[PDB]
């Protein structure tokens, strides 16, 4: 069972890099109050842009 | 859209901080080989290979039988340059 | 007699003759097995 | 792909077919066609033999220049049934054939 | 004013690229180099006029060129390589055998 | 767009400590096959030592030989760590985790692989020394051959998904991962990168022993560092790509939903852990090649395949209209 | 689908011919098994006779040539002046590659990529020719001038051989660089690069008062790639330096195709665009240069290569004067005078690597050669006659053009420098004929006789040059019909 | 401003790509020079020339004229020259080609004088191209293939020359 | 000499069939006890004729 | 803008133009019948003359200030 030791240095790895995707996930969230959104593209662009005068000038 | 582009922008800048503050805290307390050449010239024919199997690879879907025969008659060129050299001993390097 | 010498080729140079199987595969499929498929659809 | 067969010149002949399929004409090859193949081979298997013998190769040298020629000779067949069937060159016989099939 | 901004700096590489020329009468490499900042500063030119008049034709011709200044620089630094291997040296005074 | 520096911190700042402990896990894995037990003193299970050796390294006097390129000497380290800092800002660790959504991350990966071999040249000139120089154009020649067979593997890839985005890429695999197909590809790709970070088998800077004296030879203190420091990082990545484009990225092993309770970021670190044992293991298996040996394995064995499987890929799916 | 390649079949073939050599080539040169053959002979044999299955497909499809036109309308175009200029083109790589066998069996010049390149050059020439597109135009250009590089170079551990290389691979990056410069201020002004959309957007306005600086000045720079490339003066001293250090059989190759190709360019560039006046007065006041220029400077030169170098300098300003007029008999005898130079020097260099087999260097090296081989002596003195425009040899036909437009476009200036540069040149072309036959050295240099591959050629070249006032039409009738065909 | 930073940052490093004493140093200078020029096409759009011109002209180019300059050992003296005596000359030179090409658009580009007016608002877009967009690889790739492809064919006529050649001048095998 | 044979001898060298036993050999000490005296709490074996400070 | 592929994989901004001016030179044997069509593709292209009207609004702008 001394093969264990191995193992840490490797979970701290594991956990690196997921807290290299979480935290940077959930700190983009607050600042833009929804998730990311993979493949933003021209038109969600426009729509965004679009949408910032539909709702304040609402 | 470029969007993007600009958080590498912001790592670039924040890597490079890092990279001097590593490398500063310290500071506080004749003989041509032609065969170099020759591996330079065929990492370059290979690199523009690489370069023209970008578009081609995203373009399949449309270019369709037209688009692959094209592309195989230019490996087929570019092939038998590889073949010459092979056969002319740029490829070993003993 | 050019069958052992295709023998000998694989023999010493393995992955020349797997490379060349490979990319014949993929040459061979759109140059018959395509215009086979495309045939077959017609009628 | 979007293609066009329209030649700039157009044929001075009976048009029997616009766009002869690669089979039809190769089977359009006459006695003509063939004794054109047949020379140009010949020829390019003789100089491959003669300009092999002082480097020691005549017989890979006749290889050589054989494919040279054959590759040669039926594209020259090739360019010339071709046309005839397009009415490109004079084409008596494909319009003989062609009046009665 | 962008595309005045884009193609002066397009035209100070081409500029630096002649002056280079001039002024490296010793130094054939640099003039090499010269010959490679005019092929790029071309380069540049064909990609902007590609965007500014909404035509594909500057970007496949930007790319050509990209081959032909790859096929250029590996056969000019070949008989660099030769030329030095020859005279065992790079020095202007030892190519200049033929004149008249 | 004031947030993102804490993103980009919240990537780099645990990759170096992932970095760390990557070093240590070597040393850990290799002791255990040698029936030796690894540092184990400086902390409890030897978790400290990454610690120490970096404060020792940052208490190191620095050198600076007398050579005339002094500036490019401390610069070539920065260089070669920058670059490979750089390139996990388009890395995706699971859906929408990513920093940089490029639609051409493929061939920003390409041109940083590219990049990676100015730190090695330079480091090798600036060292007036002719055994650093010479082991270094012997180090860059092998990274240059070696990346014509990872590009044309990245060709296959891309010519099954028809996107250059990295996203795009993992998502293309829901069906099925793209290393059962082009399992000869996956191995192809692993040995590239094994040569890629002239590790273990090519790992031609360690052969001191054998008369063959590395770049790094002449640094000492932090510029050694940020050398290894930026080739163990790009072990982790070499070993993310083959995550992303093989195995799927942070997908599940099978789309059920027990597998699909634990998170995409967990699967993507597991794959990237079992490719890093991998790394490890075949140091800790083999002997190394020569120069030669090596040369001629990448010129007329990994470029001769990789063509063949973009021509056999591209072919197949043209034939039966599977295109994306 | 298969019979629209029929427009190509003639290069189809060629490359891969030239493939097949290659491969040839590469394989018995390697093999220990035949002792390494020296093979230069033999690809050289089988690539002229794939230069003549090359021209019997161009030559007997002119018809084939023009179909499918609309679908290769965007990557070149195939016309009459095309079909001729390109058998021409053929026939003078024919005889050049005949001209080289002694040369590789004798200095034991083994390369046969030598032959592979100057195939190569050939397909990218023939590409020249039909270009009809500012990027087409250029990128066979740059296969012509890259395989050229290579081969100036070929003799590479020889000073002037690779100095000859060095000069060459610099000026001639330089003037491609400043051609491709101009080609992209032309796009950028005019968003085209076809040369039917150019022709449309450029005619009709030439200079009217506001005119585009952009199209101008791309028009400039494109002007002065082709005059490097022709090498007229100012662009010239790279030719010099470069024919004579490159091996003979490429000076002679160099002489001869490259000019065909790069005028057919220029033919269809200019004189089918429409700037107009000024790109004439480039080439009006660049051929004044040439002629003056060469003719001094070949007075001045003591070695039989420069010599041939300068006259073919001199030559280039004869014909431009035709560019220049902007007539149908201009175009007509620009072409009269390619072909009639081009024959002309296939004669001088078969000549030239004749006497190579015993190292002619100098002029006084051709002491008392009417005594050691009277008949060579006689052949050579044809040759320079002609060369100096005595009538009734072929010669005279180019000069009688260059004072019949300088009397027709009204220029007098241009006649006296034509009478002048005339008369000087016949001084140094006759210096030969007197070292030949007039003078008494204490010291003979004896040469081996020819063999018969240039004798057979020097026989047929000569006849031409001694008898072609005699029946002229042919070659009258072709060039009216090239340059008609030219617009219609 | 960002193009006249990056305008700065190109002149300056070509001035040292033509004025380095070491030809090492201008090698790495040029190597700046394709940086700042791919920033350029970055700003453009042109993502995939971007990173093209780090592929090819820093990945393989630079990297071939490094490997050659550094086995060169090229030394200074051979390749040394004072320059101020080159001051006029250079003068003329490229001031006649500023004052003619720098202005060369001007008279048919004529720039839009920026006004305190917001002009953003007269921005009219059509959505119709926005549903499916193509990025510049597959607009290029749409191209390169099928319409044009006997240019793509003779490119690779021009790279097999350069193999050849670069074999045939250079070879010495052991 | 054989097709199966020569098969057979290229199967073994596509796929790195000698290079998986290394590997797997090598995982078997992995997760084995350890030899590693640990040192100075534990000590290693001597003799009575050891010869040490006089 | 005459070929008519446009850089986003539309047609070109300017390609209608061109193809206008193209159509009216087919068949009219003297240029300056299509002056005002060849002025209109070269407007598109280069926006010359409507820059130069809107500098001339900003000059009376400042004129007026
Ligand atoms: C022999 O192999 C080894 C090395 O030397 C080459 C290492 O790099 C190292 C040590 C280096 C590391 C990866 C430590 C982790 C890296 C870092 C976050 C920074 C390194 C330095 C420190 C721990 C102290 C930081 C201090 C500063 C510079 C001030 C900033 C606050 C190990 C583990 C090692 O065993």
């Amino acid at each position: 069972l001394v093969w264990l030791e191995a193992m840490l240095p490797l979970g701290i790895i594991g956990g690196m890099l997921c807290i290299m995707g979480n935290s940077q996930y959930y700190i983009h969230k607050a600042y833009h109050g929804r998730p990311k959104h993979i493949g933003h593209d021209e038109w969600d662009v426009a729509m965004e842009r679009r949408d910032k005068k539909v709702v304040e000038k609402a | 859209m470029m969007l993007e582009f600009a958080p590498i922008f912001i790592y670039l800048v924040i890597s490079l901080l890092v990279s001097l503050i590593l490398l500063g805290v310290p500071f506080l307390f004749s003989r041509f080989d032609i065969r170099f050449y020759l591996v330079s010239i065929l990492f370059l024919i290979f690199d523009l290979e690489v370069t023209f199997f970008f578009p081609w690879a995203v373009s399949l879907n449309k270019i369709d039988l037209f688009g692959f025969w094209s592309m195989m008659a230019f490996l087929f060129i570019l092939t038998i340059g590889f073949l010459y050299e092979w056969k002319r001993g740029a490829l070993d390097w003993e | 007699p050019v069958m052992e010498k295709l023998r000998m080729f694989v023999a010493q140079e393995p992955v020349v003759a797997a490379s060349c199987l490979i990319g014949g595969v993929g040459l061979f499929l759109p140059a018959v097995v395509r215009p086979i498929l495309d045939s077959l659809e017609a009628s | 792909m979007n293609t066009d067969i329209t030649a700039l010149e157009k044929a001075q002949y009976p048009v029997v077919d616009r766009n002869p399929a690669f089979t039809k004409v190769v089977g359009n090859f006459s006695t003509l066609d063939y004794l054109r193949f047949s020379t140009i081979t010949g020829i390019s298997v003789t100089v491959g033999y003669l300009s092999g013998i002082k480097p020691g190769i005549k017989g890979p040298s006749m290889v050589t220049g054989g494919l040279i020629g054959l590759m040669g000779g039926f594209m020259y067949a090739y360019q010339n049934s071709a046309g005839r069937l397009m009415g490109f060159f004079p084409n008596d016989g494909e319009v003989a054939s062609y009046q009665k099939r | 004013m962008d595309l005045i901004k884009y193609f002066t700096f397009s035209m100070i590489i081409f500029i630096l690229g002649i002056w280079g020329i001039l002024l490296n009468r010793r130094n054939i490499l640099i003039m090499l180099m010269s010959i490679e900042l005019m092929l790029l500063a071309v380069n540049l030119n064909f990609l902007v006029f590609s965007v500014s008049l909404d035509d594909m034709m500057g970007q496949v011709f930007a790319l050509l060129v990209l081959t032909v200044a790859a096929a250029e620089s590996a056969i000019g630094l070949a008989i660099f390589v030769i030329t030095f291997r020859v005279r065992g040296t790079i020095a202007v005074e030892f190519i200049n055998s033929i004149q008249g | 767009y004031i947030a993102v520096p804490a993103e980009i911190l919240g990537i780099i700042l645990p990759l170096l400590l992932g970095v760390a402990f990557l070093v240590l896990a070597e040393r850990k894995v290799m002791a255990f096959v040698q029936r030796r037990k690894g540092p184990d003193v400086v902390g409890s299970f030897g978790l400290l030592q990454p610690l120490a050796d970096g404060l020792k390294l940052i208490l190191k006097e620095p050198i600076s030989p007398s050579s005339a390129n002094f500036f490019l000497f401390r610069m070539a380290p920065v260089a070669t760590f920058m670059l490979s800092l750089v390139a996990w800002a388009v890395v995706p660790f699971d859906y929408g985790m990513v920093l940089s959504d490029l639609n051409i991350g493929l061939l920003y990966l390409f041109a940083i692989s590219s990049l990676g071999v100015y730190g090695i040249i330079i480091a090798g000139r600036s060292s007036n020394s002719k055994y650093a120089f010479l082991g270094a154009l012997r180090s860059a020649a092998q990274m240059v051959s070696y990346e014509v067979s990872i590009g044309l593997i990245l060709i296959t890839v891309l010519i099954c998904v028809g996107s250059c985005n990295l996203s795009e890429i993992v998502m293309a695999q829901k069906q099925i991962w793209f290393g059962i197909p082009l399992f000869p590809v996956l191995v192809m790709f692993f040995i590239s990168c094994l040569a890629e970070t002239n590790r273990a088998p090519f790992d031609l800077p360690e052969a001191e022993a054998e008369l063959v004296a590395g770049y790094n030879v002449e640094y000492s203190s932090m510029g050694f560092a940020l050398f290894f420091l930026g080739e163990y990082a790009n072990m982790i990545l070499m070993s993310g790509l083959c995550t992303l484009f093989f195995l799927g990225g942070w997908l599940p092993i099978l789309d059920l939903p027990i597998f699909k309770k634990i998170p995409g970021s967990i699967w993507f670190s597991i794959k990237v852990l079992f490719f890093l044992f991998l790394y490890i293991w075949v140091r800790a298996a083999f002997p190394r090649y020569r120069y030669d040996q090596l040369m001629g394995l990448g010129w007329k064995v990994f470029l001769p395949l990789s063509l063949a499987w973009v021509v056999s890929v591209s072919g197949l799916l043209v034939t039966f209209q599977w295109l994306p | 689908m298969f019979n629209l390649f029929l427009a190509v079949f003639p290069e189809i073939f060629i490359i891969n011919a030239t493939f097949i050599l290659l491969i040839h080539g590469v394989v018995f040169s390697t093999s220990k098994k035949y002792d390494y053959p020296p093979l230069a002979s033999n690809v050289g044999w089988l690539g002229l006779l794939s230069v003549l299955i090359t021209l019997l497909l161009l030559a007997a499809g002119a018809p084939l040539l023009t179909i499918a036109h609309l679908f290769w309308n965007n990557l070149f175009r195939r016309d009459n002046f095309t079909y001729f200029c390109q058998i021409f083109l053929l026939l003078s790589t024919a005889g050049t590659i005949s001209m080289c066998f002694d040369f590789f069996d004798q200095e034991r010049f083994d390369a046969f990529e030598f032959i592979v390149l100057i195939l190569l050059s050939t397909c990218g020439m023939l590409f020249m020719i039909s270009a009809y597109d500012l990027i087409a135009m250029y990128l066979a250009i740059e296969l012509q001038s890259l395989c050229f590089y290579v081969i100036a170079a070929s003799k590479r551990k020889s000073e002037f051989s690779t100095e000859a290389g060095l000069k060459y691979l610099i000026l001639g990056a330089f003037s491609s660089g400043i051609l491709l410069f101009g080609c992209s201020m032309i796009y950028g002004s005019t968003g085209a690069t076809h040369f039917d959309q150019l022709a449309k957007i450029l005619t009709g306005y030439e200079i009217t008062g506001a005119r585009s600086s952009g199209i101008f000045m791309g028009i400039l720079f494109i002007a002065v790639g082709f005059l490097f490339k022709i090498t007229a003066v100012p662009f010239h001293m790279w030719a010099p330096d470069i024919y004579e250090g490159s091996p003979t059989p490429v000076t002679a190759f160099l002489s001869i195709a490259p000019k065909i190709s790069i005028f057919a360019n220029i033919l269809r560039v200019f004189i089918y665009g429409s700037y107009g006046a000024t790109l004439q007065q480039i080439f009006f006041f660049c051929s004044i240069a040439s002629m003056i220029l060469g003719a001094l400077a070949a007075m001045a030169q003591t070695k039989v290569k420069r010599l041939l170098a300068y006259s073919s300098i001199g030559h280039v300003g004869y014909i431009c004067i035709g560019f220049s007029c902007g007539t149908i008999e201009g175009i007509q005898s620009l072409l009269i005078g390619i072909f009639i130079y081009a024959l002309m020097t296939m004669d001088a260099f078969a000549i030239v690597l004749a006497l190579r087999q015993t190292r002619v260097k100098y002029i006084a090296d051709l002491g008392a050669l009417a005594k050691t081989n009277p008949i060579l002596a006689i052949t050579f003195s044809i040759t320079m006659f002609s060369y100096a425009g005595i009538p009734p040899l072929a010669g005279f036909c180019s000069k009688f053009y260059l004072f019949f437009a300088a009397l027709g476009c009204g220029a007098y200036f241009l006649a006296l420098v034509g009478v002048v540069t005339s008369v000087i040149g016949c001084f140094y072309y006759i210096r030969l004929v007197k070292r030949m036959f007039f003078d008494t050295p204490r010291t003979w240099i004896l040469y081996e006789p020819m063999d018969r591959n240039k004798s057979l050629l020097l026989a047929m070249t000569s006849f031409f040059i001694t008898l072609f006032l005699l029946y002229p039409s042919p070659l009258f009738s072709v060039t009216h019909q090239m340059a008609l065909s030219l617009y219609l | 401003m960002i193009l006249s930073v990056l305008s700065s940052l190109a002149l300056v490093s070509g001035l040292m790509v033509v004025r380095a004493k070491n030809p090492v140093h201008s090698v790495l200078f040029f190597i700046l020079v394709f940086c700042d020029t791919s920033g350029l096409l970055l700003l453009l759009g042109l993502d995939f020339f971007a990173m093209i011109f780090l592929v090819v002209y820093i990945g393989a180019i630079a990297v071939l004229f490094l490997f050659v300059v550094m086995m060169f050992h090229i030394q200074i003296a051979e390749i040394h020259e004072e320059v101020l005596r080159y001051l006029p000359v250079s003068g003329i030179i490229g001031l006649i080609f500023w004052w003619e090409m720098f202005f060369i658009l001007d008279n048919e580009s004529i720039p839009l004088l920026p006004t305190q007016r917001n002009t953003t608002s007269l921005r009219y877009t059509v959505y119709a191209g926005k549903v499916r967009s193509w990025t510049n690889l597959e607009t290029l790739g749409n191209l390169l293939y099928t319409y044009y492809f006997v240019w793509f064919l003779v490119s690779s006529l021009i790279l097999l020359v350069a193999m050849i050649g670069a074999i045939v001048l250079t070879m010495h095998r052991t | 000499k054989d097709w199966n044979t020569v098969f057979e001898r290229s199967i073994n060298t596509l796929f790195l069939t000698e290079m998986v036993r290394g590997l797997s050999l090598t995982l078997k000490y992995f997760f084995d006890p350890k030899v590693t005296i640990n040192y100075p709490f534990e000590k290693g074996p001597l003799s009575p004729r050891f010869r040490g400070e006089h | 803008m005459a070929s008519g592929w446009g850089i986003t994989g539309n047609k070109g901004r300017c390609y209608d133009f061109w193809m206008d001016f193209s159509e009216c030179m087919s068949h009219c044997r003297e240029p300056k019948d299509c002056t005002l069509l060849r002025e209109d593709y070269l407007e598109c292209l280069h926006h010359s003359k409507e820059f130069q009207r809107r500098n001339r609004i900003y000059k009376e702008e400042q004129r007026k200030l």
